[PDB]
């Protein structure tokens, strides 16, 4: 068959690739070394860095590590510092929130002072990540379309572990920091309230998740549908178009009626990905506050189906025919 | 918590507020989308006489890099053929068109070619980004197999010559184009293939969309060291072209 | 006023047109279904009751 | 209505079957043997779902539903008012759904352009086929199959996932779940990065790809490049869909028991003390 | 004069004269269907 | 009202030939089924009763 | 004279003349179809 | 009435033909499948019923 | 004259002619049937 | 107050219009639809406790 | 004069002339349709 | 104090207008429904009140 | 001449003059409409 | 103090006073909403329990 372009049949390496400078100077606080991996260049590129070490970078990293060692040491000792122990049982410890009767007081350290103070490292650090990919952006003059990207993430990040809880004041509507715990909360957080199903707001961000996914499928496969044209530099299509364009353009056309153009389909890219979390942290907001039975808020408001059967087994079958006895 | 009235609440206003964002925004993203292929026109080349509900957006200006100028959209179409040899086979719209002579060598079709500036592509520093590998310092064969020096095996089993050098994207280190050298009896000259187009075997490269007489015919590059974007919209189409044109059977039905 | 008809220097009748037509069956059609919806007005109960 | 540079594109040819019988176009849309067939069973499904939305007592949206027919009847033919309109739906649907994939084929053909889109499409025509054919023929009824309804194919995924206890602790659902979440992220940031290479702040030029791969090795150490993102994203969607599929196909056939239980071969492992 | 469409002053005088025979008959219509329906059942 | 024909002078027949064939069937089935929906004017079931 | 489908006047009107012819068409078999469902089942 | 003819300086043959080849099998499919989900005109069920 | 499909007018008459034909055999055969439909078990 | 026209030196009139158009009827409809949902300004159920 | 849509002085005059007067007609009508409702059930 | 007319040399008139309407009716509107929130304010229940 | 959208003094002298009076209308209705509701419901 | 102008010496003007009027308005919708939230402060409940 033809060739699919999707691993490359030949690799060339050359001089490694420093970056593209201004009068803003960014080499002075780039590092030095650089390395290649076949391994990855079968798909995308083989070098290995180098990466631009700021301050907002360094002091993100220092406190995410000094957050993420409070936790693993706080479950280590919650074990009894075995090591055999701690590698059983990793995937079921956890640094749980503190308890309901605190408030919004700062509790004892047994019961949640070490949480607080893992979440206040983990809050700085997320802020500073955020801080550096805007100033990146800064200094090689170009948009802020990623640092707003993050931003509509870190709503949701924030939403989920800072405004809720003072607004239904009190610590212990946190999530904990654990792999089978933080599942555990998402369930029991579905069940308190409701059904989240009937959450109009939750049933949109499924609707942008979904459309999210589909429409990189889509992409993907029509980018690469058109590479033989040169359909990957997108670019120089966008500056000067080519038929690649127009052929993509198209084959949406003649399939369901209307198309796009080279630059438009990245705006339908974002705006979708970025309404997933905006969607949800609104919906997770109104929980608890607003409404707390969305089943019955779904009663209430007339879209909630109703069913003529009857309810139990022996509606339908005999215990001793289900054993075949 | 209470009601404004009857079942109205902050959930209610949310949702409709948000109802009317997305009506908005759907109405932005489908007119930021409407900036090239308009108005439209009907199978005579005529303005028709519906042209959607939809209407046009306002101007964009782009500063482009090295000088080259400016552009504005929406607007006229720089990259519009002049004379295509096509056909009606009917007196409305909504009927194909059929080729007047050879649509291989005439660009329509699966052939077509766009009026694309006739200057090369320049990266950063301001260089053709595609420079052939002998004139490349310092790039080499890292992994895979090295077609250079293997023979060239068209779609119908015909060994047309050997590949002698290869195209690749400095800026990026990534093989952009394969050069074959052609047989007398085949042609003369040289001519390149996109690396899309290809299949690299041990001892062979097969090319599957156009036959052995088919090569002699492929556009050639003005300079020997550099190809600009009309050159290679040219010659890439051309090849695209022989997946329908290359053979009666490939046309008709499969059935 | 007797100047009304300079509305169709702003405005291009294609597209208008198609927007009001669109819009006044919506509006009938939703008047309609609001009668159908009530008690004292829908025809067809009180039909199967005069019978 | 064509646009400026569409009419050189349209020419005659690669068609699978029908030829020149079914060759033309109605507005932007292409026909063919495949529309034609598309148009039938899409029309008689919308028809038949309607003709059941009446014969139920509402025609609200939020409220129609359709279901399939009960676990006694097994695998044979239902009376149409007991769930065979369900079975009749579904089989419009996947032939609607195969004749979309074929003739999406034929466009490629005829546009002389790869066939990564139907091949993408297939995924997801896998996937509904096995939440409708595949698992209710293994589990022996086509009662297991979802009812058509826009707020009652909610109740069947909550009862489906509660009826082993924790579906989280699923090994393939959180391989699923990853997927998806990665590939969410991979398209903001490949939208944001075009975006904003494309549009500098006013009065600057415009860049290109080697300004995009500085940023990214800047920003975190490694760039993927303009091709390699493409790939990523391709596969990330293919494999969200594959694993999405795995998922529900091993929980009622193969496993039986709740899912935290399946745990026990990593907790009662010999080499712990 | 101003015009944003490329028509004339006596173009769109003829086609507003036009539209507003139409409206007219319009009106007249549901005015008499809105007086059977008032005698048949009537609201207020 | 004598200048009625003039709408042809805007609007192609080609496509409001296909959009009222397209409307005038959808509002026929419409209408048919929602009579179907009731009981006193559904004739199936009238029928079946009658016998 | 305004014309966006580059017909003429006379065209129009001969297009209109048998456009009509029809509706009226149309219409006289609904109203037959009207009367005898009423006379059938009433709703008035 | 007599001027019907003229239909066909409007719309080719090609299209129209296949358009009510579609049509007339769609209608005749579901009028009888909705016949056939019906108690008093399922005529599979009444020959098991009189015999 | 208006003709959108390059047809004549002669040519346009023969085509009616044979569509008519066909149609009225359609519609007689779909009458027998439903006289005969009716009379095996009526709906009205 | 006299120079008050010249709000259309700088909004052009093509999109004021439109959007002006849109929001009046949402306002009414939207008016219309909160009398209804009171019991003592509901007049079909006033016409309907009337007879 | 400082102009953003191309509009000159005039042509604004009479525009905004056009505009008042639909205003006006416009608000007119809403004043007797608010006496007849208030007539009919009043608030305050 | 008599020097406010210098803020249209710093901002653009075009966008404060439209930011001014939108957030103006938006405020208008939260005020209203704030208002019909209450029991002593709710002007559409005291009619029923002193009925 | 400290500027940044384009206008000059006169320009910027006339719009604020205009703009005022259709604040200070605005605010005398909303004046009455205040007044007027307090003498209907007072709130202090 | 009396050289507290030279802050238009290092910030833009421009963005400073849109941040200043979004700022202020959140802050005054803040405090409001607070003060709304107790129950001694409420004004709109006290008219009713004086009543
Ligand atoms: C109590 C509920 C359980 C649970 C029970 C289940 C069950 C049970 C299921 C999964 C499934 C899924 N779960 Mg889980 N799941 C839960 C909660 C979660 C959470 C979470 C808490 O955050 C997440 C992220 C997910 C996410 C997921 C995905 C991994 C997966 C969705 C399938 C999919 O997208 O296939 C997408 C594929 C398709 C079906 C698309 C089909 C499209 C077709 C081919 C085309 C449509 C054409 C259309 C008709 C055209 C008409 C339109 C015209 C314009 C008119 N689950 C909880 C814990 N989960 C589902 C799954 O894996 O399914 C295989 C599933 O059934
Ligand atoms: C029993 C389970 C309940 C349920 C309970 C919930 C709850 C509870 C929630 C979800 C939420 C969601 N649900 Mg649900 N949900 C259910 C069933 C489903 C099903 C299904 C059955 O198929 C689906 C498709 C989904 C899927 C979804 C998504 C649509 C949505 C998540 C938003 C998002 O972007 O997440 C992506 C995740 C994020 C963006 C989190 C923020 C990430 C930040 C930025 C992380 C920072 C980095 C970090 C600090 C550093 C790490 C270290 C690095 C290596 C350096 N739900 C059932 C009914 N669902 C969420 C929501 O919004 O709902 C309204 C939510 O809170
Ligand atoms: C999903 C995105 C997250 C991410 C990704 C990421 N970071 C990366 C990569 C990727 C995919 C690399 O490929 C690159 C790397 O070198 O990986 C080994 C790297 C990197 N990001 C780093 C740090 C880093 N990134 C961060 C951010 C992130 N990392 C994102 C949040 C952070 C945070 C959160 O604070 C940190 C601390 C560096 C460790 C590294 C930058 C590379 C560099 O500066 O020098 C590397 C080059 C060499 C000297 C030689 C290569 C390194 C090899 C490990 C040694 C030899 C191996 C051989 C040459 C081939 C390697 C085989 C492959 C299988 C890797
Ligand atoms: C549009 C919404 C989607 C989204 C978007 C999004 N996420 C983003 C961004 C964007 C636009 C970024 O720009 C940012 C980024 O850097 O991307 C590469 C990011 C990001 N989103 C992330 C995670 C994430 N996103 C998620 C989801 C989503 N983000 C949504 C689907 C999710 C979930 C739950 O679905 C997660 C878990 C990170 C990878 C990154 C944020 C990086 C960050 O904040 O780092 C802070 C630093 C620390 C906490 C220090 C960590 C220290 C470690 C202990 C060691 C150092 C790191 C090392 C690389 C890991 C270990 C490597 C081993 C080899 C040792
Ligand atoms: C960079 O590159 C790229 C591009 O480019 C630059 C792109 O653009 C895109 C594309 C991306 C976008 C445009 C972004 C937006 C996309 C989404 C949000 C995805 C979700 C999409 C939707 C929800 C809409 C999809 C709609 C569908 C599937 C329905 C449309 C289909 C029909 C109406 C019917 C199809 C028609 C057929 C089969 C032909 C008719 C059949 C016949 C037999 C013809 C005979 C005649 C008749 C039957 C009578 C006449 C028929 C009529 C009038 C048809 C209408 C009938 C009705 C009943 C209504 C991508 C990805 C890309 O990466
Ligand atoms: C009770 O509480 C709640 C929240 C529920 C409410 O109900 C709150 C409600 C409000 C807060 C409501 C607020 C309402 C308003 C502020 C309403 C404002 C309304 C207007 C300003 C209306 C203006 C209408 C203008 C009209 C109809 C103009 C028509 C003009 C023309 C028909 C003429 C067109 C012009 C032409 C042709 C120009 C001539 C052309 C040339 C080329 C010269
Ligand atoms: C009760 O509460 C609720 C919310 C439930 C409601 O029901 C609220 C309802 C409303 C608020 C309803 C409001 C409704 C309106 C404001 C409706 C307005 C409707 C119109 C203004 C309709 C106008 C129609 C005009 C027409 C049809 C006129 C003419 C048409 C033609 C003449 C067609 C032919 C056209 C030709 C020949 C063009 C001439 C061409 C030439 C070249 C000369
Ligand atoms: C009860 O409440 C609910 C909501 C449930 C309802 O049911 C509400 C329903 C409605 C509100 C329904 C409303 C319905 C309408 C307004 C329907 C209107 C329908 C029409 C105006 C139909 C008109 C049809 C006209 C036709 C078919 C006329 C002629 C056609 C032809 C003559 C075809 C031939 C044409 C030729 C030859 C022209 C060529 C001539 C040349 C010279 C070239
Ligand atoms: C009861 O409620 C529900 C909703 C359930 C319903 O069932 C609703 C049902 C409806 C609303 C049904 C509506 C049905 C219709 C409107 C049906 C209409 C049907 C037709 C108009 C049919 C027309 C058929 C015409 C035919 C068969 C004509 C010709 C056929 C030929 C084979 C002739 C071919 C012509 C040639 C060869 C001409 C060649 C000539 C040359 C010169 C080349
Ligand atoms: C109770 O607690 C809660 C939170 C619930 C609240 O309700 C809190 C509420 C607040 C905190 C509210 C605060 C509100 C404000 C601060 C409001 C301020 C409002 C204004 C400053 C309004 C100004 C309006 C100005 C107007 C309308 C001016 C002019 C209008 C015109 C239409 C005229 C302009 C025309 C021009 C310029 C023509 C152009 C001229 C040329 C020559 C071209
Ligand atoms: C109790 O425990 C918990 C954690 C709960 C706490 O609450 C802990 C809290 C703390 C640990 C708090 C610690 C707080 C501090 C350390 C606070 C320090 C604060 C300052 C140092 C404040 C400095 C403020 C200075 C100010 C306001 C200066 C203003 C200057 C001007 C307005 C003049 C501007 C100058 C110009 C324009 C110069 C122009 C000159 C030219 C040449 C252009
Ligand atoms: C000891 O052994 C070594 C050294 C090897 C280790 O260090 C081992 C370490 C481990 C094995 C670590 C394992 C860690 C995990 C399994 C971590 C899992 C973490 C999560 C699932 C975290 C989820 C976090 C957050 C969630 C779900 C949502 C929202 C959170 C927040 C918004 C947090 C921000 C908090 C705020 C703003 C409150 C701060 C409080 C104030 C008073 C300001
Ligand atoms: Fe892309």
């Amino acid at each position: 068959p033809e060739y699919q372009n999707i691993f490359t049949q030949v690799q060339v390496q050359g001089p490694a690739e420093l970056g593209v400078d201004n009068e803003n100077n960014l080499t002075e606080e780039r590092t030095t070394g650089t390395g290649f991996s076949q391994l990855i260049g079968w798909i995308g590129n083989a070098q290995l860095g180098p990466i631009y070490l700021g301050w907002f970078g360094i002091i993100s990293l220092v406190t995410g590590t000094l957050w993420f060692n409070i936790v693993g040491f706080n479950m280590l000792s919650q074990v009894g510092y075995s090591i055999p122990e701690f590698i059983r049982q990793l995937f079921w410890l956890a640094l749980e929130p503190p308890s309901p009767e605190y408030g919004l007081r700062m509790p004892p350290l047994d019961d949640g002072g070490w949480f607080i103070i893992a979440s206040f490292f983990l809050l700085v650090s997320v802020i500073s990540w955020w801080l550096r990919t805007y100033q990146l952006a800064e200094m090689h003059k170009m948009g802020k379309h990623v640092a707003w990207a993050f931003a509509a993430a870190i709503w949701l990040f924030l939403v989920l572990g800072l405004f809720r809880p003072i607004l239904m004041g009190s610590w212990s509507e946190a999530v904990p920091y654990g792999i089978f715990p933080h599942l555990d909360w998402t369930t029991a957080f579905s069940i308190r309230y409701g059904n989240l199903y009937y959450n109009p707001f939750h049933a949109l961000s499924i609707v942008f998740l979904y459309g999210s996914v589909l429409l990189f499928a889509m992409h993907g496969a029509t980018i690469l549908a058109v590479t033989r044209f040169g359909g990957d530099r997108e670019l120089e299509q966008i500056y000067d178009r080519g038929t690649a364009s127009e052929r993509a353009g198209l084959f949406w056309r003649w399939t369901m009626g209307f198309n796009a153009t080279m630059e438009g389909i990245h705006r339908w890219a974002w705006w979708f990905a970025v309404l997933t979390p905006i969607t949800g942290g609104i919906g997770i907001l109104l929980t608890g506050t607003v409404v707390d039975n969305w089943f019955l808020w779904a009663v209430e408001h007339n879209f909630a189906p109703d069913y003529t059967q009857d309810y139990g087994y022996e509606a339908y079958t005999t215990y001793d025919g289900f054993l075949g006895r | 918590e209470e009601t404004f009235f009857g079942n109205f609440d902050l959930a209610s206003l949310s949702l409709w507020l948000f109802y009317g964002f997305f009506a908005l925004l759907i109405y932005y993203l489908q007119t930021e989308n409407m900036r090239e292929g308009y108005p439209l026109e009907d199978e005579d080349g005529n303005t028709a006489a519906n042209q959607g509900p939809f209407p046009l957006p306002k101007e964009k200006t782009f500063k482009l890099q090295h000088g080259r100028g400016e552009l504005t959209l929406p607007g006229e179409d720089v990259q519009r053929r002049d004379n295509l040899a096509l056909r009606k086979t009917a007196h409305g719209n909504g009927f194909p068109m059929e080729p007047t002579g050879d649509p291989m060598l005439d660009g329509v079709g699966p052939a077509s070619w766009s009026k694309r500036r006739d200057v090369p592509e320049l990266d950063a520093h301001g260089h053709p980004k595609i420079v052939p590998m002998s004139a490349a310092e310092g790039f080499g064969v890292s992994a895979g197999t090295d077609p250079r020096g293997l023979p060239v095996m068209a779609g119908d089993g015909e060994i047309v010559g050997l590949v002698s050098d290869m195209w690749i994207d400095e800026a990026e280190q990534l093989v952009r184009y394969l050069e074959l050298e052609l047989d007398p009896e085949w042609g003369d000259g040289k001519r390149l293939v996109q690396r899309q187009m290809v299949r690299i075997k041990s001892d062979r490269v097969k090319v599957r969309s156009i036959y052995g007489k088919h090569f002699k015919n492929v556009p050639k590059t003005k300079s020997p060291n550099q190809v600009t974007l009309l050159e290679e919209d040219k010659i890439m189409a051309y090849y695209a072209g022989g997946t329908l044109y290359a053979d009666e059977s490939r046309l008709e039905p499969q059935l | 006023m007797s100047k009304f008809y300079k509305i169709w220097l702003i405005f291009d009748p294609r597209r208008v047109f198609v927007a009001q037509g669109v819009f006044l069956f919506l509006l009938a059609a939703m008047i309609h279904l609001v009668l159908l919806s009530t008690e004292h007005f829908n025809w067809f109960e009180l039909a199967a009751a005069n019978a | 209505a064509l646009l400026s540079f569409e009419r050189k594109y349209r020419v005659r040819g690669g068609t699978l079957i029908g030829g020149d019988l079914f060759d033309f176009w109605v507005g932007p849309f292409y026909v063919g043997f495949f529309g034609v067939t598309t148009a039938f069973f899409a029309l008689l499904g919308t028809i038949l779902i309607f003709w059941g939305a009446s014969q139920q007592g509402t025609f609200n949206p939020w409220l129609i539903n359709i279901a399939p027919p009960d676990l006694s009847y097994g695998l044979g033919m239902a009376p149409l008012m007991e769930g065979g309109l369900w079975q009749i739906i579904t089989i419009c649907a996947i032939g609607a759904f195969v004749s979309w994939a074929l003739r999406e084929v034929e466009i490629c053909r005829k546009l002389g352009m790869g066939y990564h889109v139907p091949f993408a499409f297939s995924v997801a025509i896998f996937a509904y086929v096995t939440l409708v054919v595949f698992r209710p023929l293994l589990m022996g009824a086509w009662g297991h199959g979802f009812p058509y309804g826009i707020w009652s194919h909610l109740d069947w995924v909550s009862n489906t996932g509660y009826a082993y206890l924790h579906f989280h602790y699923n090994p393939a659902h959180m391989l699923a779940v990853t997927f998806f979440f990665t590939t969410t992220l991979a398209l903001a940031l490949h939208g944001a990065l075009v975006l904003s290479a494309a549009n500098p702040p006013k009065g600057e030029e415009v860049k290109g790809p080697d300004n995009e791969d500085t940023f990214f090795r800047d920003f975190i150490g490694y760039s993927i490049g303009t091709l390699g993102i493409h790939r990523v994203g391709l596969l990330l969607a293919l494999n969200a869909g594959f694993w999405s599929a795995v998922c529900i196909i091993i929980s009622g056939p193969v496993w039986t028991k709740g899912w935290p239980e399946w745990w026990n071969w990593w907790l009662e492992m010999p080499i712990w003390p | 004069d101003l015009s944003f469409t490329g028509l004339t002053d006596e173009q769109a005088q003829e086609l507003h004269s036009v539209y507003m025979s139409g409206l007219w008959l319009f009106s007249a219509v549901a005015v008499v269907a809105h007086l059977a329906t008032f005698i048949w059942r009537p609201w207020f």
